[PDB]
């Protein structure tokens, strides 16, 4: 409407509207494709919420991109990036904040840059797609998994969704808008996967015989509905099955660790290399892992089972190490792994 | 064509059919069922009334000496006890690419129990019962109501404890229908009334008038000893179902209504624990399942269900580190918890012993 | 020498640390009381002598939780705002003493099918250097001690 | 002829309600546009529109089905647009229709 | 570190900075509780054992204010003398927790259709060094919350 | 663990909400009694030792109403005053046991052709804080109950 | 308690309604809708077992 | 104080529970959770030795 | 049986003063930037120290300090001393490190 | 108290039931089943001793 008048106006137009209830630790770019028509020729761009993003896209399209970030802002969601692919192992070394790199329909070329910037070590977590097409169940699940990185970065989600426009969103913004719901009500370190997120439904119905097939290995972190608990996504595994880093929980929970620590160490650079100056980072660290473990992160009831960082000159760095301006801290930290597998043992004797 | 907005006035119309609803008896009829818009041909459509029935599939299907039956045995199933009564269109017998498919199609939908394919055609029904045998032994708690020929099991699902066979084929005002589709309808009309634990083996069938073999108890005799449940008719009731067993001849396993209360609680914990997935796998979580668990149990033994005077005679639910599990367990992330519980047995013999000596 | 692992088993447990389960969700209460197991009294005497004392039937427990009020969202008046004459959400209520990490239960009082009954707003006053408390009553009909 | 504005009652319902919000939002003017006016505002549309909802007024069985307001900062403006003086509210209800077709299908079979 | 801009996030909310909205116009007061939510109970129990326990209809709420007496004019005496049989005129009342300033609102309690029961006068004593505080008390029909 | 779409199928109902569609009118009243149905009782004895008990002929219901006097045109009353000595617009009254919004119907009681016998005004009293409260009759002929 | 025993049962031999009384309606109370019905017998009696 | 012999007891005939009291659990006091049952009986009997 | 258990750790109770100087007083900007339960709440290190400065001891940890006082010095004309500030702090725990 | 004195007794001399009214069963109540029955006589004597 045009203001001229001071009374109270009324108008009948189509408008929506969604609150940012946003969480810190889950800042993401969404990838789109180069070969795209109705884009802003802006290479990155910048959306802090619903009402910026309807100003450059003022109509609903049915495009990858358009229904990841509709499926994004509707539960929350903070600022967040558009990157065309091309360009996303630029923006992640510039911008600084980005935690997710989500593959909003895109591949090959997300694939290649995700293993440019792991390689380089900025401590994201990739979140990919699963094929479009319905996968059989005679598949040969090792043939399915081979265009996908080996890195314990990334996760896969494969089930589609068919937006309630009749759009389709693609299934790793499913995965995103479940991380922005549990890292703000549970943490970084709870799993993603019982979180319900709302107003997308999945293309396919996938029962317990097939996920079973991909469970192991590589991952691909089914997508399902639940009479109860609607439409949730289901695994909570990465690309890696290790020891170490198989599930998300305990993935991300060091890359919030990591991140935080050096922004609390940047503070830090360029004091004198001395002994009084490791004193006050390694306090700096035992404040912050002790605040994070009793508020439930870390695994171990007491401070000596649950973390330890240790800093001396004949420790952890040498003298030779000192004249070249290093400081060798080093850390190591418990997480805690989820109850992936409940069986019940039923009998007829008491 | 309404355009007037007055009052419409028809007069040859149908009466129309109520529905029930049920948790714990919903049915897979696999049936040559020909449907209207050709789009649910090969998938599995769910109905919820009659009404449902007569927009999404042909219900009238003017016959030509044969004669289509697969919507008359949907009108005896919920003039029985209605209910949310998934379909399966399947047209002829040999077409094992959609027998082959069939199983992975029923774990995509949730809540099917019952299964009951309500057909007439002997060598249909031998190959649904066969494509249907691999899924019975997989603890997915579905339930088949398979239906005799001449009075033995169809040797497809020969002695699981998640079949039961009902022998006599039932006449319909005459075309001779397999019992499947009202015997699923008084599933749900029992288990509304009195619950899973109750044998449903006295219930009148409402619809039908007579069976095609009238059954005495000399060939009873030799057929109650396997799971074969013959339909009786009694003068002064009409037609009841008689007999509750199931195709296991064990001791634990032999009533229906054991069965289906085991498989019952089962789906029930089962929907209730899949909060607690992908939880921290620490004591605190142990204790929230032992809860929900223990929860469920009881008001299970307060309305009847379990055979107990105690309540620490009639369940018992066990987790811990030391017991039911090893540390070795937990590292690959997996809880183990052991439920138990004790079921009633239905009196089926009346023993009266008269004298006059006094 | 008492090895703190022997204080773990024989000593008694304290009443400052506590998680309270609310349904399915863990909520932070400040104060949790009135989880108690109470009978009624039958008796019958006859003129011989003869008093048959007997418990009666127990009656509901009333249970009474505060928490203070943060400047989110309230998740006990959504669910006392949620009644429609007959209808509420009712949940489970897991009230458990934990240890002081706050990963294993000691002992825990379990409360069946509760429903809130009141809600009452914090007291206002200009000259109180204190916080925002509401103070929410339930309903149930169960209360069960596990042991573990 | 559209399928939200076909009948008479739904839309003088929605005339009525903009009317009557409009009369109580009029002392709200000139006020100091913050974020406590801005709940002021908001508590004065949910109290009219509560009390058309348990009259029968709105099509609804929980009183969260039937309306919502919003009114933020972040929701339903831009900091621009509060410089320039003004809030933006958005407000919607559900409304109920009538029975025009009464059809009665007769038989004599039972 | 706690970064006071989180401490506006997660921590709670004391209760000495509220603004009243009395109506259409703000008033000062000292003291205000009394802002509750209590329904009652219905019971139904049968001689199998199940009994039915079911919340009743919500009763009214009474909400007691109290503010000091000024020189000027007194507005809580000229609202409840405005009272003729039946006629009073009913307010909305919103008790609001809010920021240091005073311009932005953290949490809300409304209050739907008030109108005065009692107004009573300051205690006079010879022998006392205190403030004379009128207390009215109100009655309305509905309480609401609303979190921002 | 009840999930409150199961207290819509298995819990009573109360007695609070009710709606009276009175004739072709909804009408407010406060209360509603006396829909009872009754049969009287015929026996038979004989020498030999046979007694006959039957169900007699259902007689008339007799069905108390009750309001408050508003400002308006007293409804009521314009429907007991049009009598001339035996006519009478009998009127068909249903009494519906409603859900909290009032958009269902859970057990009504439907009457079949009442007519007004009695209507008492209020009792006046200066020392009474009460509304006035007129309080009708009515004789009807069968009372049936239809439950959806 | 449970409800498997019988301790003192009353039989009645042949009962029919005689009246079915709906509950009194009131908009200021907090009760059940309780139907009360009465029945005309011909004979009561008592086993104990 | 040994704890071995009486001095002078009160006996208690026949009781059972008709009570228990959880724990006030509060998170700003350092107090131990304490049960809190009562008895009913018939009879008090007071034996000194 | 008499059963001695440890109780729950209360709040350190911490007290800093230091002088007045002719600059900034950067003790006062802390404790003025109070919105009504709103501060920068702090992480104190206090390192008993080597002479020169170049060695840290045994130090003392404090967790989330935030001012709860500020005393200005008492001015006396019949005095030679300075102008001490004395600030209290109100913090969560105390720990130790020893190197 | 104890039983073994008879201080006033009332002698009844052909007494026969003509009712026993069973207990009102009530699932909010907290009491005994209580028969109660009338009999029929023709004297009453008091003897004292």
């Amino acid at each position: 409407v045009t203001t001229t008048y001071p009374g109270v106006y009324l108008s009948e137009d189509a408008v929506s509207s969604f609150s940012v209830n946003s969480a810190a630790t889950a800042v993401p770019l969404f990838a789109y494709d180069s070969e795209n028509t109705n884009t802003i020729n802006k290479p990155i761009q910048v959306f802090r919420n619903w009402a910026e993003f309807t100003v450059e896209y003022p109509t609903p399209l049915e495009d990858a991109f358009y229904t990841s970030l509709s499926l994004w802002f509707m539960h929350g969601g903070g600022k967040c990036y558009l990157v065309n692919e091309a360009n996303i192992a630029d923006a992640v070394a510039q911008y600084d904040d980005i935690t997710l790199i989500v593959a909003a329909g895109t591949d090959t070329t997300t694939y290649t840059a995700f293993t440019t910037v792991v390689g380089q070590g900025y401590r994201i977590f990739g979140l990919f797609d699963g094929p479009k097409e319905k996968i059989a169940g005679t598949a040969k699940p090792d043939e399915v998994m081979e265009e996908y990185p080996t890195s314990p970065f990334g996760a896969v989600f494969y089930p589609w969704g068919t937006l309630a426009s009749g759009a389709a969103v693609p299934p790793s913004a499913i995965a995103a808008a479940s991380i922005t719901q549990t890292d703000r009500t549970r943490g970084v370190w709870k799993a993603p996967a019982n979180q319900a997120v709302n107003g997308v439904t999945p293309a396919f119905a996938v029962s317990d015989d097939f996920q079973g097939k991909y469970n192991q290995g590589k991952a691909l972190n089914m997508i399902r509905t639940f009479s109860g608990q609607g439409t949730v996504v289901w695994g909570a595994r990465t690309l890696e099955d290790s020891d170490n880093w198989r599930y998300i929980p305990v993935r991300r929970l060091f890359n919030a660790v990591e991140r935080d620590i050096q922004k609390s160490l940047n503070k830090l650079v360029f004091e004198p290399n001395s002994q009084p100056t490791w004193q006050r980072v390694k306090a700096a660290v035992d404040s912050y892992l002790h605040s994070l473990w009793q508020q439930g992160a870390l695994a171990g009831n007491t401070p000596a089972d649950a973390w330890f960082v240790q800093v001396g000159k004949d420790l952890t760095m040498t003298q030779e190490e000192i004249n070249q301006g290093k400081m060798i801290i080093k850390i190591g930290l418990a997480a805690v792994r989820p109850a992936e597998f409940i069986i019940l043992q039923f009998s007829q004797d008491i | 064509v309404t355009s007037v907005p007055g009052v419409y006035i028809e007069e040859d119309a149908s009466p129309a059919m109520s529905v029930s609803a049920s948790a714990t008896a919903v049915p897979l009829f696999v049936a040559r069922f020909t449907p209207l818009k050709p789009e649910l041909a090969g998938v599995i459509t769910r109905i919820g009334s009659w009404l449902d029935y007569t927009i999404l599939f042909d219900s009238n299907v003017p016959s030509s000496v044969v004669d289509p039956t697969a919507s008359v045995a949907l009108r005896l199933y919920f003039q029985n006890g209605g209910g949310p009564c998934y379909l399966y269109p399947l047209e002829k017998a040999d077409d094992n690419g959609p027998l082959a498919a069939l199983p992975d199609l029923i774990d995509e939908v949730g809540e099917i129990t019952l299964l009951a394919s309500p057909d007439p055609d002997e060598t249909y029904r031998t190959a649904v019962y066969g494509a249907l045998a691999a899924s019975l032994d997989q603890h997915k708690g579905y339930f088949l109501l398979a239906d005799s020929v001449n009075g033995d099991a169809p040797s497809a699902v020969g002695g699981s404890a998640q079949v039961a066979v009902y022998y006599p084929n039932v006449e319909v005002p005459p075309l001779s229908l397999p019992p499947s589709a009202l015997i699923a309808g008084v599933y749900g009309k029992t288990d509304g009334e009195r619950g899973v634990w109750k044998a449903p083996a006295n219930v009148v069938l409402n619809g039908v008038s007579d069976v095609s073999v009238r059954v005495t108890n000399e060939q009873q005799a030799e057929l109650n000893p396997k799971g074969i449940n013959v339909i009786r008719h009694f003068s002064d009731r009409g037609l009841v179902v008689w007999g509750s067993r199931t195709q296991k001849d064990d001791d634990d396993w032999r009533y229906i209504p054991v069965r289906r209360l085991f498989d019952a609680a089962e789906r029930d914990i089962k929907k209730a624990l899949q909060p607690m997935v992908f939880e921290p796998n620490s004591q605190l979580t142990w204790k929230r399942v032992q809860t929900a668990i223990d929860n469920y149990l009881y008001r299970l033994w307060q309305q009847g269900a379990l055979a107990g005077n105690k309540a620490e005679e009639a369940y018992f639910v066990r987790v811990g580190k030391g017991i039911t599990m090893t540390q070795d367990e937990i590292n690959q992330g997996k809880m183990i918890i052991q439920v138990g519980m004790a079921a009633v047995r239905p009196a089926e013999f009346i023993i009266l012993k008269f004298t006059q000596d006094m | 020498a008492i090895t703190a692992d022997d204080i773990a088993v024989q000593y008694p447990i304290p009443t400052y640390r506590f998680i309270v389960t609310l349904g399915d969700e863990q909520v932070p209460f400040t104060s949790a009381s009135g989880l108690d197991i109470n009978f009624d009294t039958i008796e019958y005497r006859d003129g011989t002598g003869n008093w048959f004392k007997m418990p009666g039937q127990r009656q509901a427990p009333n249970i009474t939780l505060s928490k203070g009020v943060f400047p989110g969202k309230n998740a006990m008046y959504e669910w006392i705002n949620a009644i429609q004459l007959n209808q509420v959400e009712k949940k489970d209520i897991m009230i458990s003493l934990t240890n002081e990490a706050g990963t294993e239960v000691l002992v825990s009082w379990n409360v069946s099918n509760a429903f809130p009954t009141s809600l009452t707003s914090p007291s206002f006053d200009a000259t109180s250097n204190e916080i925002a408390v509401q103070q929410i009553t339930l309903m149930a009909d169960r209360v069960t001690i596990q042991t573990a």
